[PDB]
């Protein structure tokens, strides 16, 4: 959650350094669309680092 | 066959894509689990009138 | 132990079960191999008494 984001052609491609953070605050978000993952299964991106 | 069971419902239309087994959904969140194998058949059509 | 951690039961028995053909097919060829290995020792063992 931010300002308007800039469009396909410049991506913003952050480095996230050493931090503990959970799917809590990913979960702020309802209008999640597409939700489809691969390697690991949406219910399992907790406990392991 | 063995026995058959027939499930009636009222959904909306991106949602009829979310009766696929093995995915999660607006249907296949908490509302409704199914199970992986699902030797049956999912059938829906318009009510629009 | 980490593919179980890794992905849903349904998926993932596709990997599952390759590693467990080529397994067996090691066993195969190990075991194979031993009573290959035993027949000349039989032999040589019947010359020596």
């Amino acid at each position: 959650n931010a300002t308007t984001f800039a469009s396909v052609y410049a991506w913003n491609r952050k480095r996230i350094s050493n931090c503990v953070a959970d799917y809590s605050v990913i979960y702020n978000f309802a209008p999640f669309f597409a939700f489809k993952c691969y390697g690991v299964s949406p219910t399992k991106l907790n406990d392991l680092c | 066959f063995t026995n058959v069971y027939a499930d009636s419902f009222v959904i909306r239309g991106n949602e009829v894509s979310q009766i696929a087994p093995g995915q999660t959904g607006n249907i296949a969140d908490y509302n409704y689990k199914l199970p992986d194998d699902f030797t049956g058949c999912v059938i829906a059509w318009n009510s629009n009138k | 132990n980490d593919i179980l951690s890794r992905l849903d039961p349904p998926e993932a028995e596709v990997q599952i079960d390759r590693l467990i053909t080529g397994r067996l097919q090691s066993l195969q060829t190990y075991v194979t191999q031993q009573l290959i290995r035993a027949a000349e020792i039989r032999a040589s063992a019947n010359l020596a008494a």
